[PDB]
């Protein structure tokens, strides 16, 4: 009735809606037409714009397109085809929308972990650069330091740029570095297959090894190009300090921003399962630790292409090998309670932190200790989705989720006997459980091939179904979160306009601290969940 | 029949803050015969142990014997917010 309920939007818009949500608060009108359509429809062509909604041809298009790149909100590829001319293809571009649902959240991090400098004047400096990076959406730094006044310190503001490059953070602007993953690969793939000069036909197996080792090679210079480089920021010449170059621009970046959350998921499992000066002694091992471990940054050549049935392993282990490899070899010695801001050795806090280990913290190499980035995510996955159905529903719906997860596949009898205490409850929380997905339904069948009724049950398995409805929490969520939140502002549009203009009447005052009440409150439950999707996009 | 199923609500309660608990079929055996009203069997042996083996009463450690962690903290809208669940999508 009424339709008040919101049923209207409820069925329709999975994924999607999300993205020209999004930049429809960022810019709206043309901007959420293109973007969404680009979504829609996947991979798009400027032409095929124009064809579709009849757009405003090509004022709009023209003008989008460059407003969508500054920022990188596009994938571009440009590429010809045997008959001639050229095309030129643009994808939804990673996840660069997600950076804009971040925002100060990123800021957060960056002013938080900016420690080891005291309370300083840097607080307003970085925060007025930082807010000049993001949203110009790329900044070179001859032309930011031309923004900056004369006849001040200006190495005051370069006092904390080199300091910018840091270890993670902000990277250099490179090159190819926006590019579809498949399609780099591909692009890679040639010289490979284009490399023998009618060799010889032997061994067709040879050629798998030829172009796949020299693809591998090539693409790890490719991808730890970015990562770690340090010819442009750390010139150095004469009359002065270690200044970077004033040429090469910079840019944000995934690394030390979704490894600090990452981190904190990691905590808040340690500090539940230790003390409080446990998890600070954790902490300072990750936090020099941060810079070689990929953790975040885990498949990379998974997407754009086949994995295996038979030779999957040969290309996980093999990444299993090299998991294997920089975590043992690479990470630190032992050290001594390092600095801080308990005497003697604080190693035995790690003895304790080492003979308790199931799930996780701290197994063990001869000589030297480190954390395993691989075995790690399934313990971390298992506790936040226990503590979901948790929160979610009462204590019986705990208990049973494991009793399916001790042994597997089997029916109400050994169930009934091993759960717990009553049958009818059983069933009405079998019921509530097997309500959306996650355990399925077991099919085998009772003296027949396929027939009827009294055919044998088993509950079992699911961990990828019962993940992606985790991955339905993202968008409806924060959608009718934000939405209704922006329904908020046309509401009070006219009141809004009257406050700008003003910056009188007792009801005018009154919904002036409505709408305020509801926004920060409206966005203290956007993070609040935001930080919940966050541990659940992997694995 | 109905007598069962309502007795393993009772002696479980507050024994676990008195229990490193070593040798977990001991734990039982400590369990079994206890409170005088001596407990009947192994068939407990793997009863308490493995129904309430989850989530926060007990911790599984090696050597066949059980640990304690987080328990000991438990033990201790105007427009549109949350829902949390159903709407499907």
């Amino acid at each position: 009735v009424m339709t008040i309920s919101s049923l209207e939007q409820r069925t329709l818009n999975p994924d999607l809606f999300l993205y020209k949500e999004l930049v429809k608060a960022h810019l709206g009108e043309r901007a959420a037409s293109v973007i969404g359509m680009l979504v829609a429809l996947g991979r798009l062509s400027v032409r095929e714009l124009v064809e579709k909604i009849d757009g405003m041809d090509v004022d709009s298009v023209k003008t989008t397109l460059v407003s969508l790149t500054q920022l990188r909100c596009v994938k571009y590829l440009q590429e010809t085809a045997i008959s001639g001319k050229k095309t030129t293809y643009y994808y939804y571009n990673e996840e660069g929308i997600h950076i804009l649902l971040y925002s100060g959240l990123i800021i957060d991090e960056i002013i938080t972990q900016m420690r080891v400098n005291d309370e300083e004047e840097h607080k307003q400096l970085v925060a007025e650069i930082v807010q000049n990076v993001i949203s110009l959406g790329s900044l070179t730094v001859e032309d930011y330091l031309s923004s900056v006044t004369s006849d001040s310190m200006k190495y005051t503001i370069s006092s904390l740029f080199v300091q910018l490059c840091e270890m993670g953070y902000l990277i250099q602007i490179s090159k190819l570095h926006y590019t579809p993953i498949e399609d780099l690969w591909q692009f890679l793939y040639e010289k490979h297959y284009k490399n023998i000069p009618r060799n010889s036909p032997l061994s067709d197996l040879k050629k798998r090894s030829q172009a796949k080792m020299n693809a591998k090679t090539d693409f790890a210079k490719i991808i730890n190009k970015p990562n770690e480089l340090s010819q442009i920021l750390t010139v150095d010449p004469k009359t002065s300090l270690r200044i970077v170059k004033p040429t090469v621009s910079l840019t944000i970046n995934l690394d030390r921003f979704m490894k600090g959350r990452r981190s904190k998921q990691l905590i808040n499992l340690a500090k539940t399962r230790v003390g409080s000066v446990t998890a600070q002694v954790y902490k300072i091992a990750l936090r020099l630790t941060e810079q070689k471990s990929p953790k975040i940054r885990d498949p990379l050549t998974q997407t754009g292409l086949l994995q295996d049935l038979e030779e999957a392993k040969s290309f996980q282990d093999e990444a299993e090998l090299v998991e294997e490899k920089t975590p043992g070899l690479t990470f630190n010695a032992i050290d001594l309670a390092r600095h801080l801001p308990s005497a003697s050795l604080i190693n035995s806090h790690l003895k304790i932190l080492a003979s308790s280990n199931f799930p996780f913290l701290n197994e063990t190499k001869p000589g030297v200790y480190y954390v395993p980035y691989s075995k790690l995510m399934p313990v971390l996955k298992s506790s936040v989705y226990e503590y979901v159905i948790a929160s979610t529903l009462g204590p019986s719906a705990m208990r049973l989720s494991r009793c399916i997860r001790d042994n597997k596949l089997v029916s109400e009898k050994i169930i009934n006997s091993t759960a717990l205490m009553k049958e009818k409850d059983i069933r009405s929380t079998l019921a509530s459980l097997i309500r959306y997905n996650s355990v399925e339904i077991q099919e085998v069948p009772r003296t027949a091939d396929r027939s009827a009724s009294r055919a044998v049950f088993l509950f079992r398995c699911k961990e990828t179904h019962s993940y992606n409805f985790m991955r339905q929490n993202l968008e409806w969520n924060m959608a009718n979160l934000l939405f209704k939140k922006e329904k908020l502002k046309q509401e009070n549009s006219t009141l809004l306009k009257k406050a700008n203009r003003d910056d009188l009447l007792p009801s005018e005052l009154n919904q002036l601290k409505m709408v305020n009440e509801r926004e920060l409150n409206v966005f203290a439950r956007l993070s609040r969940l935001l930080s919940l999707w966050e541990v659940f996009q992997m694995a | 029949d109905i007598e069962f199923i309502n007795s393993l609500l009772t002696i479980v309660w507050r024994f676990i803050s008195e229990n490193y608990s070593t040798t977990q079929e001991i734990l039982e055996f400590i369990t079994a015969a206890q409170v005088a009203n001596v407990e009947l069997t192994p068939s407990n042996i793997r009863s308490l142990c493995e129904v309430l083996v989850y989530d926060d009463k007990l911790e599984k450690v090696t050597h066949d014997c059980y640990r304690v962690t987080l328990e000991s903290i438990l033990q201790m809208s105007k427009h549109d917010k949350e829902v949390v669940y159903f709407d499907e999508w």
